[PDB]
């Protein structure tokens, strides 16, 4: 029944930021500390992400990491930096600038063992958990480098947990690092068979989003990412809250994973539309259904109709009938049966929660897994493989120790998901 | 979080000068030390007065001592500020060897206790010039020292890169062909800037036709304030030094990032234009802004970081670097994609209070990595193939116990250097 | 039922000045002497510690002994030092200097004789003695030395009363005197087989603590004696007020020691961190365990998880059910068997009081017997070998008479209490 | 808990009056004895003034008549002030004999009389100069009765250490050299320092290049005042003079710990500096603040003191204990662990009105035991050796007694010491 979530690196810290915000505002929870909702549901179910500390205090059961005290700082200096506690934030000293083998192979891999012993800390604090969610970018430093490490912990101590994770994957026009590919392959290799499963978010798509839909010129970081917790807090909302369908997370990894090896999701979210447009907008269910399936209104930076879909998941929050979210699905399934997969019959599975998004009426969560996904790896591996050849920045890297062919089979792990996905794209 | 700056030769010292006055505009230090408000660069006192963490060094007193004399004297702790009796003559065999050896024992000692004060020293980074005896000589002894005890710290050089047509060193080939060789070993990144190129810069970007190095410094102390103040300062993007290293140093030599900066404009020039995010990183990419005379239409970039300061909005720099990766007719490296390291701080882009800038609201920095920098090296390769085929000024430096093969060893190293630029230039 | 206390040596004078000012805390007892509190216990088992003078006074019962004026003037000059007799303090002229055989052997046995003359109108004063308690340290001449001495000599007259003491550990780094090892040999020699039990306390942890756990960046020795009068006065109170279980001391001392011989304790401390946290923490018998359990919070410098458990002793002050205490140590014992002796079903064992310490709501002091414990003896040990063989200061030592035959034994003495640990560590 | 100071020489006198003079800036005593507030040295009378319990002798009345007429004339009781009429002239032989031995039953009857105004004699301590005449001879010749009569008192000795290079006496080793055969033997443990090594902390520390006696002799009153004022003072571990024997005195021969202190900082530099008390220890440990001319990182370590003053939290002197012993390049000898002793008071350090040390916070003074003393010895043997060879100046002993056969032996006495100096490094 309980969840613990894991930050870490400058980006996995700020959509935290935004992330908790959001579930203390599901809550009626003050950036403070302190309860003052009103209503039953407020606190009912929310022992998944607070512990209710003395003096009905709610600690967020999250550890925040990272290897820089000033972004942890920053985090700390705002509302909600106060309701975590000081020992919640786990952080060395001197970056790791963003280098894999020093996250994870080589310094970052020191800070590690005291994180853990926080996790377990709070894992006893728990009665029950359901699982753990990691925030974190695929080509960070400590985002993917020390994050992957503790996850290959964290799993071998708990088999029986969902091991989840929502990563920012390297957007074709803004990578930051040079070997940001690098350190995405790594972590492909690492993370694909640490994990049950991952999320796709590529910022650039984000940035279409907003503007394409929500039409605002003026967006940072903690907009999007609001976006990005809107469908973190989707999911787990239902989990918690009362609802019609199947709330359960590990029951939405069932469906969502037909094969082992692969578990990688588009996220994409609705209603997402400006407010001008708010007022000759209609709120249905085939409303939600249009902008759900929408490739535009995707996450990720993939199209699912060029791939084929394997699973599909819709997730509403408020009242809906059943009847019409089963015809809408049903409809979107017969429509769209060129982009389906042959061999899952009525591949469009649902779940329905009955508590709305706090201001707005109803909303759906987008999840998929397509084929299309294989496109993301393929322009991470030839972008490898050029760099590879070169060893650029490498020398950072195996001077820290990391070995060449242990990234040469990083990217033959990365290109067998890509044959995977052309196994079952057939 | 802590670093420290070397400030060697006068090049280096009064560039320093510049920087840190403008650290002190940055926050409203005060000459004495007394900060009413940054202490990852300066240390603090219990009266509040902060101290920068830097060290001063000349062999000749006179700079110094105008240090010594200005109002920043009160600022710098005396401790800091070192200094010897005699130069080293544009000249790396007393620089680095005769002379400077002397003193550079108290010197390490003082960036020790320095060192010792630092709780989480990052790195640090030393500003000097290629020419000259204790601006190129000194300077890389002092590397020598630097990289055994912290070897695993930030190790950023900033140096003035030699102009190809006005030189006030006649040895200066020499100087920067031996500096070539023991720095490129030591050192991790240097950066370096042509003041000829400034000069342009100055007189077209600012319509100013009389620069003296005093404008020319506050040039430059804008750039490395952008890479400085504002990577301390809070952003979106907060880029850390060590970051920076990991993120512009794609091979083990050395490499060479140039700096590009644009705003660079006249107050007069500021009214009647608007900028925008992705206008000033146009800039960037042309020619006419490029800090060093080398031309990036001529080589292919293989790095390219971009800080920006300000109004800027991710959202804009993503079109924006959208733009310059397809409009551009910049040519890159096969072995890189794209990865441009993207800067974004809140921090908003400073002005030196009766400087030549205008007031900008938001301001873009560019390091890069061009193959074009070979040219730079075989303008070295014939001056000091000249000279030295003739042996003139020789005995200046065999007195002071400098082997010729040594000097042919040193140009050696540095068509290595060019061969390997060849090596990236070819595609792969 | 009554217990006398006396302090030796700059060290325990010290400690003891703050001992005795929570004893009267505990009580309402004021600076001056007079009883002004406020709770029908304050006063009803006062008598374990004060003698009700004529004016409703109480009288600390407990000798102050130096052998410098100027130290015992200090502790007299402040609150707490008014409620001490004038005939509490006996002292000398001139010094020890932190001389064993000063202490010990020579000088300061002259002084001794004074001092039990005392302790002998103090065991009449009392009805019937449970015990005696003295604090000091290990490697001081007076505090040791002369200490010791008085021991050997209590023990002899009341062989049937509990003889405990509570010591400073030389901390691996900070010693003053050269041959504190030397001083703490020969405490060991002479202690060991002269008392009931010993506690080891070590400042180097205690500063650890203090800044660890606590956060501070001001402690001085008043503020670390603090800590270690909490574990003191832990023990004692609940001897003297109700609780559930079975508090008496001698009953603890049975329950701790298994061997005739191996009587070291490592003292511990919960709850015990900043007030930053507290607003994030959460008052249970589990938090109390986890604390409990830890060794950074123990106040020795060894590692627990390094030796193993011999006893356990958990005392607990305040309202909490039998049920959760049970059950939580009974999930220790279990999830730390590794550590715990086999030879003992059911090695940890409780008390439990239901007064709280002022100020808290609930508190507990751990109290083990390790096998850790044998390491500060193997350091000691060491550098006492290798000052033997230099005889550094020992031509004080044996100036005043002390022969080297009598530290070889000592040294043996130490290395079978090493090896008495080993025959139990198995 | 009383002491006896001693003060025999220009040497001891003059470093005496800076230290009483320091005492009486310690509690705001008045130069007529009136204080309005120490009774450990000092005793009091009716009128509330009060005596520094301290022997002053001169053989040349001339200092002592200094001090009679200046302000402190009315402090020190006429008793206590003790003036012969001829000097030992730079003479163990007239000092400690002919000359000396004379008046020195009137001394001893006058630290009698204020042993017997001890109530609780602690012990005391001799300040003199190994070279001189009455600063060695006389000196030596005190220890001979008082150790007699004061046999389990605190015999400690101060002295001059003769500096290598500049010295006014030609026999100065003769003189040396027999005191060591008549100290070693008697004194329980004698400290020293050297004036030229002291010039140096005047000039780098204090930033002084004119220091003269007064001046040296202040820094010196510092140092004393540190374990003579506050060790009486209060605490957290109130360290007595008993203990400081008792913790520094390792062996029955002698020992020699030799000073450092650090804080020795000018006004200037004390300003933008902000000491704490592990960087203030680690300024002890750097052979830059010896006050001995003798390399720290030639010898191994035996014994460490460390005195602290003012603001020092323990916590903080952990640490630096911490990293003294595993930072450091500090070698030890087996023997000892590092069992250093530290003593910790509250009472502040203090500044001489008009002088030249800043005023601080906090305080640390170290005491030494290291193995490079046999090298100062090594020096006084050559020095010895090559005037005894040639017999140069010899018959200025001779002609008052003294023994040819007595200085061989006195020198084989210090290669005896040399020798044990040798068994101490190594180790075991
Ligand atoms: N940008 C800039 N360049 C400078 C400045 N001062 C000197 N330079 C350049 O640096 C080189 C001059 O070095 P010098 O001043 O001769 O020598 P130095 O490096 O200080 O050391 P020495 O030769 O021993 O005096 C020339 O190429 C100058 O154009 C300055 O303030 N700013
Ligand atoms: N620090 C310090 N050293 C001094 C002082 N006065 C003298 N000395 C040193 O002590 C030695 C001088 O001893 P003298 O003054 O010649 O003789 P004396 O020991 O007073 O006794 P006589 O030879 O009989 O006059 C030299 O090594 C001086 O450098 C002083 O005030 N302070
Ligand atoms: N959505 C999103 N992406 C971010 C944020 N911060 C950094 N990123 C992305 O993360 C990548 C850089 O990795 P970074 O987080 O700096 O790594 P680390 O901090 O060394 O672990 C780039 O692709 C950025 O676009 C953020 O707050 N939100
Ligand atoms: N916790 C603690 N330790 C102390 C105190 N005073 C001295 N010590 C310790 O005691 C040892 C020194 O012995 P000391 O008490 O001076 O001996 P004595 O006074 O001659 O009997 C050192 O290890 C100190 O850390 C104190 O007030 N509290
Ligand atoms: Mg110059
Ligand atoms: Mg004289």
């Amino acid at each position: 029944r309980e969840i613990v979530h894991i930050q870490a690196g400058q980006c996995g810290n700020q959509i935290g930021a935004k992330f908790w915000e959001v579930i203390s505002d599901e809550h009626g929870i003050d950036p403070t500390g302190s309860y003052h909702g009103d209503s039953d549901l407020q606190l009912e179910r929310i022992n998944v992400y607070y512990n209710e500390a003395a003096g009905n205090k709610y600690v967020p059961r999250a550890i925040l990491v990272d290897l820089e005290p000033g972004t942890m700082d920053s985090v700390r200096s705002g509302p909600f930096g106060q309701i975590f506690r000081p020992d919640n934030f786990v952080f060395g000293q001197s970056g790791a600038g963003n280098n894999w083998a020093k996250g994870h192979y080589t310094e970052g891999a020191e800070l590690v063992d005291s994180v853990l012993d926080v996790v377990r800390k709070e894992s006893e604090s728990c009665d029950c958990l359901q699982g753990f969610q990691l925030t974190h970018s695929l080509g960070g430093g400590t985002g993917s480098g020390m994050g992957t490490l503790l996850i290959s912990k964290i799993r071998e101590e708990y088999p029986d947990r969902i091991m989840n994770t929502f990563s920012v994957v390297p957007s074709p026009k803004v990578s930051d690092t040079v070997v940001e590919p690098y350190n995405a392959t790594l972590s492909v290799h690492q993370l694909v068979e640490n994990t049950d499963e991952t999320y796709c978010i590529d910022n650039e798509a984000l940035y279409d989003i907003c503007f394409r839909t929500l039409k605002l010129t003026t967006p940072t970081y903690g907009d999007l990412n609001h976006l990005v917790s809107a469908t973190m807090s989707g999911v787990t909302t239902c989990l918690r809250f009362p609802g019609q369908l199947n709330a359960d997370l590990r029951k939405l990894a069932v469906n969502m994973v037909p094969f082992p090896r692969l578990h990688f999701f588009m996220p994409g979210f609705a209603p997402l539309t400006s407010r001008g447009s708010q007022q000759y907008r209609a709120l249905t269910v085939p409303e939600l259904t249009q902008q759900m399936f929408d490739a535009k209104n995707m996450m990720a930076a993939c199209d699912p109709r060029h791939g084929r879909y394997l699973t599909v998941a819709a997730v509403f929050r408020g009242r809906m009938s059943m009847k019409e979210v089963d015809e809408q699905m049903l409809n979107v399934q017969n429509k769209n049966s060129s982009y389906f997969v042959e061999w899952i019959p009525n591949n469009v599975k649902t779940a329905v929660c009955d508590i709305p998004p706090r201001g707005l009426k109803m909303s759906a969560t987008f999840i998929g897994n397509s084929t299309a996904i294989q496109e993301l790896f393929k322009r991470i591996s030839e972008q490898f493989t050029a760099m590879f050849r070169r060893k650029a920045f490498l020398h950072w890297y195996t001077g820290e120790g990391m070995d060449e062919m242990e990234f040469t089979e990083a990217e033959s792990n990365m290109n067998d998901l890509v044959s995977e996905y052309q196994q079952y794209q057939d | 979080r802590e670093c420290i700056s070397i400030h060697v030769g006068q090049a280096g010292v009064q560039i320093g000068n510049a920087c840190w006055e403008l650290y002190c505009l940055e926050h409203g230090i005060q000459p004495d030390g007394q900060m009413p408000s940054f202490n990852t660069f300066f240390s603090e006192t219990g009266a509040g007065k902060h101290v920068p963490r830097a060290v001063f060094v000349d062999l000749e007193p006179t700079v110094i001592d105008e240090v010594r004399t200005g109002t920043y004297r009160q600022l710098f702790h005396p401790e800091q500020l070192i200094t010897g009796k005699e130069d080293a003559a544009n000249n790396y065999a007393r620089g680095h060897y005769t002379i400077g050896k002397e003193i550079i024992d108290l010197v390490l000692d003082r960036i020790r206790k320095l060192a010792d004060q630092c709780t989480g020293l990052q790195g640090f980074s030393v500003f000097h010039s290629f020419g000259g005896g204790t601006g190129s000589g000194f300077t890389s002894l002092l590397m020598e020292r630097l990289s055994v005890d912290y070897g695993k710290k930030s190790k950023l050089e900033f140096s003035i890169y030699p102009a190809p047509q006005v030189s006030t060193a006649v040895v200066e080939p020499y100087n920067s062909i031996l500096t070539t060789h023991t720095t490129l070993e030591h050192s991790d990144c240097a950066f370096m800037v042509d003041n000829e190129a400034i000069y342009d810069i100055c007189r077209r970007n600012l319509d100013i036709e009389r620069p003296t190095y005093t404008n020319l410094n506050r040039l430059i102390g804008q750039i490395v304030s952008s890479i400085t103040a504002s990577l301390r300062f809070d952003g979106a993007l907060n880029v850390d030094l060590t970051e920076f290293q990991t993120n512009l140093v794609p091979y083990p030599r050395g490499h060479f990032p140039l700096a590009t900066y644009a705003p660079v404009i006249s107050a007069e020039k500021a009214y009647h234009e608007q900028l925008s995010v992705a206008e000033i990183t146009n800039a960037c990419f042309e020619p006419a802004n490029q800090m060093v005379k080398c031309d990036p239409r001529h080589g292919k970039y293989m790095a390219c970081c971009l800080l920006y300061r300000g109004d800027v909005v991710p959202k804009d720099v993503n079109a924006a670097i959208a733009t310059i990766k397809t409009k551009r007719t910049i040519q890159f490296v096969d072995w890189c994609p794209t990865g441009f390291k993207v800067g974004i701080n809140y921090e908003p882009p400073t002005v030196v209070p009766g400087g030549d800038l205008a007031k900008v609201q938001r301001a873009v920095c560019m390091l890069s990595n061009t193959t074009a920098i070979a040219e730079a090296w075989a303008r070295l390769d014939h001056k000091f193939d000249l000279m030295y085929a003739k042996r003139a000024f020789v005995h200046w430096y065999v007195g002071e116990g400098m082997e010729e093969g040594e000097f042919s060893e040193a140009r050696e190293d540095m068509a290595a250097l060019e061969k390997d630029y060849e090596e990236v230039g070819v595609d792969s």
